[PDB]
C-alpha cells in the first residue's frame, strides 16, 4: 500500500487471474505497473487442461472473415495481459489509460533487470494452490501453442540472471564489510543510545 | 563418505507445551502454551502469566514460537503457571531476536517527534564514524 | 480422513549411502549413483540410524498418504538397483520367422534394431537408454538381456522392445511371434 | 512354438480380461476397468480364447 | 530538506455508486498506508484537496485547487469517502489527492 | 449456539391439573428458537401443541468444564432427498454446543444436510477411549502427539511486498 511511480513485478511464481486481478485493480487506481517474467506464471491446471482450454478460444473466431475475430496471441506475455484487459471496462476511456500503464513481458527487458522486482503476495503458487495440486506454467502452454520464442528466451535469461548473480557478490562483498565496521563503531555513546531511541 | 546424509527437514511442533505468539484476538501479541489439542487447526491455549485465558483457538489465530517447555498434556492455568516459571519460558523468550524486533517496533511507534529528530541526529553520526571507517 | 501423519521406513544397506536434500535423491553403492527428483510430492525423509530414513507425509489425505507409499518404493527401487542392478531376461517367440535382433550401434547411442520380424521387410528399431546394458544370452538361444542400475530405465526399455513387436491387424493369439519378458530380476546372484 | 512360450506370450495377450463397455483389455483380477470413458466400470468378461 | 510534504497522499478512485448509477457528489479516496477503518477514522476531518494545473493563469497562478474533506470511511479496505466543494472530475480516477492533517487533534 | 433447557407443561385442564411435564436438551441459538425447537419435537412425542400447552423454564445449560478436550459422541437422525437416516458421528471438542455447533456443519459439509433436516438425538461425552469407534477422532489420543503445521502461509495486509514469501515453520 504504497504509491510509487512505477512497480515491477516478477511475474515469476504468481498465479495468473489472481496477480492479474490485482495488476489490474492498480491500474484503474492510476498505479502503474510493469510485469516481468511472464513465460513464467502459474495458473492452476494440470497442463493438459489449460490447454484444452485454450484450444476453447483459439477455435473462436469471425466466422466470416477470422480476421476481425478475437486475437488469440499465444505470446506468454499477452496471455496474461488478456487475463487483465480482461478484467477492467477496457472501452472507456479510462480503460485504455489503464492498459496502457501496463506493459508486459517475459524474461526481463532491461530498463527492468536493475530495478527491484516485487511479487504480490496474495497471488503466489506457493501461498495458494493447496500441494499438490497440479499447476502449470504459461511459459509452456504457451509454448504449445504458437510462441515461437522460448528457447530463445531461456537464452537472454541465463545471460541474465548469470550477471544479476555476479552483480551480488559484488553487493554481499561491500556488505559484510559494511558489517564489520558497524561493529567497531557498535557499543559507543552514538548507539547506546539509538538502540534506544529504538 | 560413507554417512549417507538427509537435510533434514526442521520444524516447530505443534504439541504439548509449544508456546505460542497469538496474533489476533483479545490477547493479541501474548505467549501462551498449547496445553491440550484438539485437532489439526484447533487448539488449547492458555498462558495465565502473560494474562490470556484459557481457550480453543484456532492454530490459523495463533502462531508457534520456537520456545517449547515442559508440561502434561490437559494442565491446567495453575499447573501451567507453575511449570512456566521452572522452565523461565518468558525470559527465554523476551531474549529471542524474534521478541526484540517485536518490542523495538513497538518502541518505534512509542517516540514523540523529538525524540524521533534525536535519531536523526544520531544516526547522521553514526554514518560519518562508519563512513570514515569504510575508507580506512 | 485427512490421515494425521504416516511413516514408512526405508532400510538402506551397509554399502550405499543416499543423499537427499530438498527431494532429491542421489543413491549411491557399489554399482554406481542414480539421482531421482521426487519434487512432484510433498513428503518428507528423516535420516534415524544410518540405515533408516524415516519417509513421512503429514496431514495427508488418500491421495497423498498413498504418494508417500510409492516414493518409499522408488527409493526402494534405486537402492535395489545401484546394488544389485536390475536384469530382464526377454526371448523371441516366433512360430515361423525368426526374429534377428542386434544391438546396433549408431553415433555411439546403441539401438537394439530388430528384423526379419514376422517377415516384416520393415527394421524395427528400439533405442537403449542411458546406463542400460544389452546383452545377449548364452546358452539360451533366442533371448535377450536388458540389465542396468535403474529399474525405471530397465524395464521401461525393455518395454518398448516388446512394444515395437506388435502384430497389428493380424489376431494376436494366433501370431504370439513377439519380444516378451520372460524374468525381471536382480544381477548379483545368491539373491 | 514350445509351449512355455506360447504361455509366456499367451499371459501377455490371452489371459486378460475385457471391459464390456470399453472394450479395453484389461487385467484379468481388475475389477474395474481402469479407463474412464466407461466409468471404471466393474462390468468385464474375459477375453476369449482361440478355438 | 528534500522532503515538505506535510500532507497525506490520496489517490482518487471512485464515486460512490451502485452496479450502475453512480453519485458524484461523494468521492472515495485511498489514502497511503490505511489498511482498516480503524486507521483511517484519523482522516475522516482532515481536508483534502485535489490539486490541479492547467493553461491560464487565472488570479496569478496557472494552478488550481478543490478543496474538500473526508467524511467517513467506507467498506473495511481504508477507502474514505470525501465528499469536495465541487465534485471531482472523473478525468481524475486514479488521481492524486491530498489529503491534509489540519482540522487536527 | 447456546444448548437451551425447555421445560414445558402441557396446559392445566379441569379434572387433571398438575400434568407431568417434559424436559429438553435444546441445542438453540437464542430463547425463541429453544422454545419452537422444543415444541417441534414435543409435536413428535405427544398429542400437545405450542397453543394447547406451555413452556414452562427456558434454562440456559453451560458446559461445566469448558477447557477440556472431549469425545462427543453425537447420535443424528438427518433427512435426504431420499430417506431419512441414523447416525453416530465423533466429535473432539471443548463443548456440547460447540460440538453440535460443528456437526451441524460437518452434516452440512458430507451431506448437504441442513439445520432443518437434522435431529440431535443424543449427545454424549466418552468417557474411555475405546468407546471412540471412528479413526477420526482416534488420530489425536495417541500416548505423546506432535505434529507440525507444514506450508505455513502470511497474510500480508499490503498489496505488494519485497521479501518473496516463504512457508518456513
Ligand atoms: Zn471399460
Amino acid at each position: 500500500s504504497s504509491f510509487e511511480p512505477v512497480v515491477v513485478i516478477d511475474g515469476k511464481g504468481h498465479l495468473l487471474g489472481r496477480l492479474a486481478s490485482t495488476v489490474a485493480k492498480q491500474l484503474l487506481n492510476g498505479q502503474k505497473i510493469v510485469v516481468v517474467r511472464a513465460e513464467a506464471l502459474n495458473i492452476s491446471g494440470e497442463f493438459f487442461r489449460n490447454k484444452l482450454k485454450y484450444h476453447d478460444y483459439l477455435r473462436k473466431a469471425t466466422a466470416f472473415n477470422k480476421t476481425r475475430g478475437p486475437f488469440h496471441f499465444r505470446a506468454p506475455s499477452r496471455i496474461f495481459y488478456k487475463a487483465v484487459r480482461g478484467m477492467i471496462s477496457h472501452k472507456t476511456a479510462r480503460g485504455k489509460a489503464a492498459l496502457e500503464r501496463l506493459k508486459v513481458f517475459e524474461g526481463v527487458p532491461p530498463p527492468y533487470d536493475k530495478k527491484k522486482r516485487v511479487v504480490v503476495p496474495q497471488a503466489l503458487r506457493v501461498l495458494r494452490l493447496k500441494p499438490g495440486r497440479k499447476y502449470t506454467t504459461l511459459g509452456k502452454l504457451s509454448t504449445s501453442v504458437g510462441w515461437k520464442y522460448e528457447d530463445v528466451v531461456a537464452k537472454l535469461e541465463e545471460k541474465r540472471k548469470a550477471r544479476s548473480a555476479e552483480y551480488y557478490l559484488k553487493k554481499k562483498a561491500y556488505n559484510a564489510v559494511v558489517a564489520n565496521k558497524s561493529a567497531t563503531v557498535g557499543t559507543e555513546v552514538s548507539e547506546k543510545l539509538a538502540a534506544l531511541g529504538y | 563418505s560413507t554417512d549417507s546424509v538427509v537435510k533434514a527437514s526442521n520444524w516447530r511442533l505443534v504439541e504439548v507445551g509449544r508456546v505460542v505468539l497469538v496474533k489476533q484476538g483479545q490477547s493479541a501479541g501474548k505467549l501462551a502454551t498449547i496445553v491440550e489439542i484438539i485437532d489439526q487447526k484447533r487448539a488449547l491455549i492458555d498462558g495465565p502469566t502473560t494474562g490470556v485465558p484459557r481457550q480453543a483457538i484456532n492454530l490459523g489465530q495463533v502462531v508457534l514460537t520456537p520456545l517449547t517447555f515442559a508440561v502434561p498434556r490437559g494442565a491446567k492455568s495453575a499447573t501451567v503457571s507453575k511449570k512456566w516459571a521452572a522452565a523461565g519460558v518468558s525470559e527465554k523468550w523476551a531474549t529471542s531476536s524474534w521478541a526484540k524486533k517485536i518490542a523495538q517496533r513497538e518502541r518505534r511507534a512509542a517516540l514523540s517527534d523529538f525524540e524521533r529528530f534525536q535519531v536523526l541526529v544520531l544516526k547522521k553520526q553514526k554514518r560519518y564514524a562508519v563512513k570514515k571507517a569504510v575508507a580506512k | 480422513m485427512k490421515y494425521i501423519q504416516t511413516d514408512q521406513v526405508l532400510d538402506v544397506p551397509e554399502g550405499v549411502t543416499v543423499q537427499i536434500r530438498s527431494r532429491i535423491i542421489k543413491v549411491t553403492g557399489p554399482r554406481g549413483v542414480l539421482t531421482k527428483n521426487l519434487k512432484h510430492i510433498d513428503v518428507t525423509f528423516t535420516k534415524v540410524s544410518n540405515r533408516q530414513i524415516k519417509i513421512t507425509v503429514h496431514n495427508g489425505d488418500r491421495k497423498h498418504v498413498a504418494a508417500l507409499r510409492t516414493v518409499k518404493s522408488l527409493i526402494s527401487n534405486l537402492i535395489t538397483g545401484v546394488t544389485k542392478g536390475y536384469k530382464y531376461k526377454l526371448r523371441y517367440v516366433y512360430a515361423h520367422f525368426p526374429i534377428n535382433v542386434n544391438v546396433i550401434e549408431k553415433d555411439g547411442a546403441k539401438f537394439i534394431e530388430i528384423r526379419n520380424f514376422l517377415g516384416d521387410k520393415k527394421v524395427r528399431e528400439v533405442p537403449v537408454r542411458e546406463g542400460v546394458s544389452v546383452d545377449f544370452s548364452t546358452n539360451q538361444k533366442d533371448e535377450i538381456v536388458l540389465s542396468g542400475n535403474s529399474v525405471e530405465n530397465v524395464s521401461q526399455n525393455a518395454a518398448d522392445i516388446q512394444q515395437i513387436c506388435r502384430v497389428r491387424n493380424k489376431d494376436i493369439r494366433k501370431f504370439l511371434d513377439g519380444i516378451y519378458v520372460s524374468e525381471k530380476g536382480l544381477i548379483e546372484e545368491e539373491e | 512354438i514350445e509351449p512355455s512360450l506360447k504361455a509366456l506370450a499367451s499371459k501377455y495377450n490371452c489371459e486378460k480380461s475385457v471391459c464390456r463397455k470399453c472394450y479395453a483389455r484389461l487385467p484379468p483380477r481388475a475389477t474395474n476397468c481402469r479407463k474412464r470413458k466407461c466409468g471404471h466400470t466393474n462390468q468385464l468378461r474375459p477375453k476369449k480364447k482361440l478355438k | 530538506a528534500e522532503s515538505h510534504r506535510l500532507y497525506v497522499k490520496g489517490k482518487h478512485l471512485s464515486y460512490q455508486r451502485s452496479k450502475s448509477v453512480n453519485n458524484p457528489n461523494v468521492s472515495l479516496v485511498k489514502i497511503e498506508g490505511v489498511a482498516n477503518p480503524e486507521d483511517a477514522k484519523f482522516y475522516l476531518g482532515k481536508r483534502v484537496a485535489y490539486v490541479y494545473r492547467c493553461s491560464k493563469e487565472v488570479r496569478g497562478s496557472k494552478i488550481r485547487v478543490i478543496w474538500g474533506k473526508i467524511n467517513r470511511t467506507h467498506g473495511n479496505s481504508g477507502v474514505v469517502r470525501a465528499t469536495f466543494r465541487s465534485n471531482l472530475p472523473a478525468k481524475t480516477f486514479g488521481a492524486s489527492v491530498r489529503i491534509f492533517l489540519y482540522p487536527s487533534n | 449456539f447456546k444448548e437451551y433447557q425447555v421445560i414445558g407443561r402441557r396446559l392445566p385442564t379441569e379434572s387433571v391439573p398438575e400434568p407431568k411435564l417434559f424436559r429438553m436438551r435444546i441445542f438453540a441459538p437464542n430463547d425463541v428458537v429453544a422454545k419452537s425447537r422444543y415444541w417441534y419435537f414435543l409435536q413428535k412425542l405427544h398429542k400437545v401443541k405450542k397453543a394447547s400447552g406451555e413452556i414452562v423454564s427456558l434454562n440456559v445449560i453451560s458446559e461445566a468444564h469448558p477447557t477440556t478436550v472431549k469425545n462427543f459422541g453425537v447420535w443424528v437422525r438427518y433427512d435426504s432427498r431420499s430417506g431419512t437416516h441414523n447416525m453416530y458421528k465423533e466429535i473432539r471438542d471443548v463443548t456440547r454446543v460447540g460440538a453440535v455447533e460443528s456437526l451441524y456443519q460437518d452434516m452440512a459439509a458430507r451431506h448437504r444436510a441442513r439445520f432443518r433436516s437434522i435431529h440431535i438425538l443424543k449427545v454424549v461425552e466418552l468417557e474411555k477411549t475405546a468407546d471412540v469407534k471412528r479413526q477420526y477422532v482416534k488420530q489425536f489420543l495417541t500416548k505423546d502427539l506432535k505434529f507440525p503445521l507444514p506450508h505455513r502461509v502470511q497474510k500480508s495486509t499490503k498489496v505488494f511486498a519485497y521479501k518473496r514469501p516463504t512457508t518456513f515453520y
